[PDB]
């Protein structure tokens, strides 16, 4: 099973939402910069971050240390956080999505017959996999994906042309900045945080994966701000 | 006369340009550095989206003004 | 024959159409109903976006059979 490949474009997300029938107390916006005058044009509070980055070699090889090294050695993972894994080409889009509402849940409203109400209600005790395969499956988000994939400024690609750029989410759950990546087996801990100050946080995060890929300039951010 | 480009990785593209010169052909110029194409560029100056028809001096935009580059990628 | 044509607004545009009239000629009958400009309009059917130099027939797009209509956007 193979979708197209969302635009990182905050009016196809937030246009997406609304079609999942969520209330739209929260819209995404673009961050232009990771510096402090730039990141205050981003409306607080912000309860998450998109972050789109190239899939490289020398990214792959950073993913495959960092997976052996948590496997081996461990790490905190609260039993609040929200997880799926990433089983379709191309839906990293959507699960970048639900892992940012679903890890918001108490700060969200749903209207009357929301797909996404339903899809969290009925996941709500499913683990990682489980959760994966019920996405496969469920055609309400299948063909809303589809319709948000054919909006933006740019045209859809061939669903047969291989994508090397992937959409994760960065979350606060219970004190903690959580990487939510449905590529790799868990959730990734990335330390303290807080609800005031989860965008900066965030963006130190990005910050290393720019870093550790100093020759690629394919990164963009929004911000899931206060509407 | 020069401009800036800064992107999200806080990288700055250099550019020759003139005032009369469109949003299209900085644009055309960023894809002739940097292979990014135009479809996937958007250009902001002082917080404000520029449009592709309008000139560098209709947005007084001036001798080594920085702008923001945002691309619209898609993302698997 | 009768086709649907759906908005993001959940609205339904009905039109008068042959299976030999081309996306193009759809996108006419659409800017006469709603005054959208054929330029910024993408048809959907099936998942596909559709080329408009083809035929409602090439598609398969048969009586009653419903499209989707999103709008390309300007950037810059
Ligand atoms: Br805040
Ligand atoms: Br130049
Ligand atoms: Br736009
Ligand atoms: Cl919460
Ligand atoms: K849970
Ligand atoms: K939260």
């Amino acid at each position: 099973q193979r979708w197209l490949p969302l635009e990182a474009n905050p009016e196809v997300t937030n246009q997406f939402l609304k079609q999942l029938g969520l209330h739209p107390n929260w819209q995404f916006v673009d961050v232009y910069g990771m510096d402090p005058e730039l990141l205050s044009m981003v409306p607080r509070p912000v309860c998450a971050v998109l972050l789109l980055f190239p899939i490289t070699e020398k990214y792959e090889v950073f993913r495959t240390e960092e997976e052996e090294k948590i496997k081996s050695q461990g790490q905190d993972v609260t039993s609040s956080v929200y997880f799926m894994k990433q089983t379709i080409s191309n839906a990293c889009g959507t699960i970048g999505l639900i892992h940012a509402i679903a890890n918001n849940k108490d700060k969200m409203h749903f209207e009357s017959g929301s797909t996404l109400k339903k899809f969290l209600e009925e996941s709500v005790s499913m683990s990682p996999e489980e959760r994966a395969r019920y996405l496969e499956n469920y055609d309400a988000i299948r063909v809303t994906h589809e319709t948000s994939a054919h909006e933006g400024q740019t045209e859809a690609p061939s669903i047969d042309e291989k994508v090397d750029l992937h959409f994760i989410a960065l979350v606060h759950v219970d004190g903690h900045l959580y990487e939510l990546d449905g590529r790799k087996p868990f959730p990734i801990n990335h330390g303290e945080t807080s609800d005031e100050t989860l965008l900066e946080d965030a963006i130190e995060v990005c910050k290393k994966f720019m870093e550790r890929d100093p020759d690629e300039l394919r990164f963009n951010a929004i911000a899931l701000s206060a509407a | 006369l020069q401009i800036f480009v800064k992107t999200l990785t806080g990288k700055t593209i250099t550019l020759e340009v003139e005032p009369s010169d469109t949003i299209e052909n900085v644009k055309a110029k960023i894809q002739d550095k940097e292979g990014i194409p135009p479809d996937q560029q958007r250009l902001i100056f002082a917080g404000k989206q520029l449009e592709d028809g309008r000139t560098l001096s209709d947005y007084n935009i001036q001798k080594e003004s920085t702008l923001h580059l945002v691309l619209r990628l898609r993302g698997g």
